[PDB]
């Protein structure tokens, strides 16, 4: 029973035809008596066999590709993820209740395109380009390929620009870059949204100072966040003015899976325009684990094989090209940048969680935020001994860069002696002093939620604990003494260090005197 | 003659054929695509259908598009002109300098070199890292492994090993990028043009390296065979030329993951925890092609990302049988701030035997293993006792052991761009007796951190001299200091009169080349005849 027996079956060997003359006469009246029960034969269009829950299986469509936007007959847009032998599995953007067995499926032909450009600065769309902010359609914009591969090796250059976050917990302890992929991995309800929003409001109030060529515009991608939190952050962006230089793509949890699956992909499609035309771009892929759950929903309805934690095989490749298209280009294409903030919530402390081991290996630096450190007063609750970066020097403030080695290594011994407090030793004026130093370092490095403080105030604020000026101050009231260190010094010295950029001896003489001129209220 | 793509499921596509089906591990081509797409067949479906893997993204394959047969495995152009070139999996230039100036294309899928042509003569490969050359001594022409978590310092060892051994060899080498970041890919391209390994101009033929890059952006067809594309050009320089070539492959784990991402997609049940069922012949076929024969020498350098420092996962637990010299990176020693964070216990090579190197090398490294195992078995109990009742016989193998964990450290030449301290190229017999001294008690006189980030036995005694002076320094607090304004210090406002005038223009330059077109308010569709229409208004 082989195919040559099938090709032998293509040769007719009937030896008689005492039916074919009559069945060809009663064929046409048969198909035209029951003509109303015939849907027309459909070739370059499509029609639905099976539909449900966001995955609709469509017969025909000889013309489609993988990743072609399709349009159902009710106006619903779709996407062809896989193409089987006789049918095409179509993923459905949005609610799918309107599609029946027998409805028409129209190919739009293009790869899925979400509108890009600078006219979107101030608009909140979903992952599909439709506005939800109530300000009408997008003007002075254009479509672009969201499925584009990353810039190649010859296209990139070495990163130089430090990307100040406005947070002393970040900029002194973890060196970030402008083309560096920085991961914020923590628990749930631990300040991950806090660290990302601290970077943008800093990048807005440092956007009205820098001259056109370090101006980092931001896109904040909301995946699965509830719509009150989306109105919360829009209210936060508007009431400081940051919405002028902020785009936000906001896939809620009450939307379908592929609108959440595409929303970081469309989120980087906006920000590649800011990289292509020479500017700098900020991107935050918030709740990137919940985008991967939005990937897991589509495949497990799509009869695709599961793997670790029932996630599919290629989920490393999902997060790979989602975080490889952010870069720092060479001189030959404007010199634009993209810096990446993925957010991965651990399952209450699984660093070996399946999504975590992918995204900790893709990204360049990570910031651990345990729920332990969040209740010891350390806010934002950065883990210091577990957080690494790549590029190190020429990725911080250069005056901060010299004093950071005096900050990191003294913090390195202090994390070893903090758990050795079970005996009451305080021996030889070192096992007490490194406890006396690093505890005030922890009480140094706390701050407030939504308080963007520039680096030039922090390079002074890092100098207060590295030198003296705090060798007689308690562990209780540094959080109200640091601001008097900020206030009572001359407010012109912060501008000239940010003008300088490095700790010269020409400026070092002023910075030792002015911190004894201030008097600390910790007593 | 030729066939058509019949079925597309993500990154695996199915091609039907009308007679004379292609042999397994051959190459296929689709016409009318954006880039040249290579399909590598992995199994026959049965109904005149091969099942493939995609070297680039499948988003764009129509069902029925024309597919030709090259009738042959994947061909990369091998040759002496391939030095100084950043190479793809399928033979492309991706450094944008013309075509590849080479000939004699070769099949990159082959059998392993046989058992008869195996080399057993072993030569110690002195590197220049004091934890490598003492504890886990590498083999010339042998295998060099590198485990460790994501963020422990694997890749900064690899380029440090390039600066150690791939510069002071003179011959040829190969950097095989398998699924790492482009950041550590692009940065290595700059720090080999400046170090002169790869040259540009008309001196392309005297260079020392080819770069075969299958970085993280590609779909797992390319990330699964860039290991083989980097391998066969190394095996081309071995058999034809005879030179010793150093293979610097990065993220062998990403080779095994790229197989495992579609191994379920080809119709196979997952293995243990969710990795691929055929990992043994995938990795074992990879590794034993990387050997040294009678004809030439290949010195493999393998970096492997391990997930979360757990060596029980079977995807690195097959690799431990496959590596002679293993440099296992612990995150704990990096959490101590010690670089390189090479485990004194987990990292152990095959050269370490007195029957090959000599008893003077084997005894101190074993003497390192006694003082560092007991330091681990005592640093649990030091948190209950505090090291005060041991009667002064177990306070000797501890105080030296707190020093010797610092004496594995070294400033790196590739890392001094972000650590400041200048790197060292350390020799072998100068520090073996130097390691032997701090084990014996000749350097019990020194403090703790004088051993940290040093080289020979000269620099450890001179870190203490500077350290000893610095405890005599900073002994003053009175006056005649920098803080007064008498000597050179201007007023605080006269700094401000030298500032450069920075212009702010408030419109930011965003409407200069952007073609601010209009988009359709109504979705555009096609008809059954194929032409573009708006949507026919009916449910
Ligand atoms: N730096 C901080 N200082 C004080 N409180 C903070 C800080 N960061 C977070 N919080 C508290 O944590 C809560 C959640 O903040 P945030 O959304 O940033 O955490 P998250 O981990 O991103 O939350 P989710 O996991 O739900 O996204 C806030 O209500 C706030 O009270
Ligand atoms: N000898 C060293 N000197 C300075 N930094 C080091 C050294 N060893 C490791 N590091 C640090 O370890 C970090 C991780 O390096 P990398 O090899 O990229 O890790 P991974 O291989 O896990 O991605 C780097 O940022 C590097 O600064
Ligand atoms: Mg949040």
């Amino acid at each position: 029973a082989d195919a040559k027996a099938l090709d032998e079956l293509r040769k007719p060997k009937f030896s008689s035809k005492y039916l074919i003359q009559h069945v060809s006469q009663k064929l046409i009246p048969a198909v035209k008596e029951w003509e109303k029960s015939y849907q027309p034969p459909v070739i370059h269009l499509g029609r639905v066999l099976s539909v449900g829950d966001g995955i609709a299986r469509v017969y025909g469509l000889k013309s489609v590709q993988a990743g072609e936007l399709v349009c159902f007959d009710s106006g619903v847009k779709g996407m062809a993820l896989n193409l089987q032998a006789d049918h095409v599995g179509v993923v459905v953007f949005g609610n799918d209740s309107v599609i029946h067995q027998g409805d028409l499926v129209y190919r739009t032909g293009q790869i899925v395109n979400v509108p890009i450009g600078p006219g979107t600065l101030g608009r909140v769309t979903d992952g599909l380009g439709q506005p939800i902010d109530g300000k009408g359609p997008l003007t002075n914009v254009r479509s672009s390929l969201v499925e584009v591969k990353a810039p190649g090796i010859i296209a990139r250059q070495s990163v130089r620009e430090p990307l100040f976050t406005g947070v002393k917990a970040v900029d002194a302890l973890v060196p970030i870059g402008r083309g560096q992929r920085e991961l914020i991995i923590g628990d749930r309800q631990t300040g991950k949204t806090a660290v990302a929003i601290d970077a943008i409001i800093h990048q807005k109030n440092c956007n009205e100072q820098v001259p056109k060529a370090q101006r980092v515009y931001c896109v904040y991608v909301a995946v699965g966040q509830k719509r009150s939190t989306v109105a919360q952050l829009v209210k936060l962006f508007t009431q400081t003015g940051a919405m002028r230089y902020t785009i936000m793509v906001s896939a809620t949890a009450s939307d379908a899976a592929p609108l959440q699956f595409l929303a970081p992909y469309s989120g980087c499609a906006m920000a590649e325009y800011f990289r292509d035309t020479g500017k700098h771009g900020l991107i935050i892929y918030d709740d990137l684990s919940k985008q991967s759950v939005a990937y897991r929903q589509m495949s497990l309805l799509l009869r695709r094989p599961p793997g670790r934690e029932a996630f599919p095989g290629d989920v490393f490749y999902l997060h790979s090209r989602l975080l490889e298209r952010a870069a720092k280009l060479s001189k030959e294409l404007g010199g634009g940048s993209l810096t990446a903030f993925p957010v991965i919530e651990t399952q209450a402390g699984d660093v070996s969680a399946y999504i975590a081991t992918n995204v900790i290996s893709i990204t360049d630096g990570q910031i651990f935020l345990e729920t332990e450190l969040f209740y010891k007063g350390i806010r934002p609750a950065l883990n210091v001994g577990l957080s690494v970066s790549r590029v190190g020097s020429a990725a911080q403030f250069p005056g901060m860069k010299q004093v950071a080695g005096t900050l990191k290594l003294e913090l390195a011994q202090y994390r070893e002696v903090a758990a050795f407090a079970q005996f009451g030793s305080d021996l030889d004026a070192a096992t007490q002093y490194v406890l006396e130093r690093g505890a005030r370092l922890t009480e140094m490095l706390k701050q407030k939620q939504f308080a963007p403080i520039p680096i030039e105030r922090q390079t002074v604020a890092v100098y207060a604990a590295t030198k003296g000026f705090l060798d007689k101050v308690r562990v209780q009231d540094i959080v109200a003494a640091e601001e008097a260190v900020i206030s009572q010094v001359n407010p012109a010295v912060f501008k000239i260090l940010k003008a300088n950029g490095k700790i010269t001896p020409a400026l070092d003489a002023h910075l030792k005197a002015e911190l004894r001129k201030v008097k600390l209220p910790g007593a | 003659d030729a066939g058509y793509v019949s079925q597309v499921i993500g990154p695996v596509v199915d091609v039907r054929f009308d007679g004379e089906l292609p042999s397994i591990l051959s190459s296929l081509e689709v016409e009318g695509h954006s880039v040249r797409l290579v399909l590598e067949v992995a199994q026959h479906m049965g109904d005149n259908t091969v099942r493939c893997i995609a070297m680039d993204s499948t988003d764009g394959l129509v069902r029925g598009q024309k597919v030709v047969d090259t009738g042959s495995p994947i061909k990369v152009p091998v040759g002496r002109g391939t030095l100084g070139r950043i190479m793809n999996v399928i033979g492309e230039p991706v450094d944008e300098q013309g075509p590849i100036d080479a000939a004699d294309i070769w099949s990159i899928h082959r059998e392993a070199p046989e058992f008869t042509e195996q080399s057993t003569e072993q030569e110690i490969l002195v590197t220049g890292i004091k934890v490598v050359d003492l504890l886990a001594p590498y083999q010339r022409g042998g295998k060099i492994g590198l485990f460790g978590g994501a963020g422990v310092g694997k890749t900064v060892l690899i380029m440090e090993l390039i600066n150690n051994v791939a510069k002071a060899h003179g011959g040829f080498s190969v950097f095989a990028g398998v699924g790492e970041r482009t950041r550590e890919g692009n940065d290595l391209y700059r720090e080999m043009i400046e170090s002169g390994v790869i040259k540009l101009g008309a001196e392309r033929g005297n260079s020392k390296c080819t770069l075969v890059y299958g970085q993280m952006n590609e779909p797992p067809g390319a990330r699964a065979r860039v290991a083989l594309t980097g391998l066969t050009v190394a095996e081309y320089f071995r058999d034809i030329e005879g030179q010793d070539v150093l293979l610097f492959v990065d993220n062998i784990f990403r080779f095994t993951q790229a197989n495992s991402e579609v191994s379920a997609l080809l119709g196979r049940i997952p293995s243990a925890v969710g990795y691929q069922p055929t990992l043994a012949t995938d990795l074992g076929g990879l590794q034993e092609r990387i050997t040294t024969t009678t004809k030439g020498s290949i010195t493999s350098v393998q970096a492997v990302y391990v997930p979360a420092d757990d060596l029980t996962d079977p995807a690195p637990a097959t690799t431990f049988a496959h590596l002679d010299a293993t440099t296992v990176l612990s995150r704990s020693i990096a959490e101590l701030g010690i670089y390189p964070a090479v485990d004194p216990l987990d990292s152990t090579s095959r050269m370490l035997n007195p029957n090959v190197i000599g008893a003077e090398h084997y005894n101190v490294a074993r003497g390192v293993q006694k003082v560092l195992q007991d330091y681990k078995n005592l640093q649990d109990i030091i948190a209950i006792l505090g090291m005060d009742e041991l009667s002064e016989e177990d306070k000797l193998t501890v105080a030296r052991a707190r020093k010797i964990q610092r004496f594995l450290s070294q400033p790196f030449q590739v890392a001094e761009v972000f650590t400041g301290t200048p790197g060292k190229y350390v020799d072998l017999a100068d520090t073996i007796s130097g390691f032997q001294g701090v084990l014996t008690g000749k350097y019990d006189d020194l403090p703790e951190m004088a051993f940290y980030m040093v080289g020979d036995i000269k620099e450890v005694k001179e870190k203490a001299d500077k350290m000893a002076k610095d405890i005599a320094s900073r002994k003053e607090a009175d006056n005649k200091k920098v803080s007064e304004e008498l000597k050179d210090i201007p007023s605080l406002d006269k700094l401000v009169s030298e500032i450069k005038e920075v212009v702010i223009e408030e419109d930011d330059g965003l409407e200069e080349d952007f073609k601010a077109e209009a988009l359709s308010s109504e979705t555009v569709v096609l008809n059954e005849e194929g032409k573009s229409v708006p949507l026919p208004k009916k449910n």
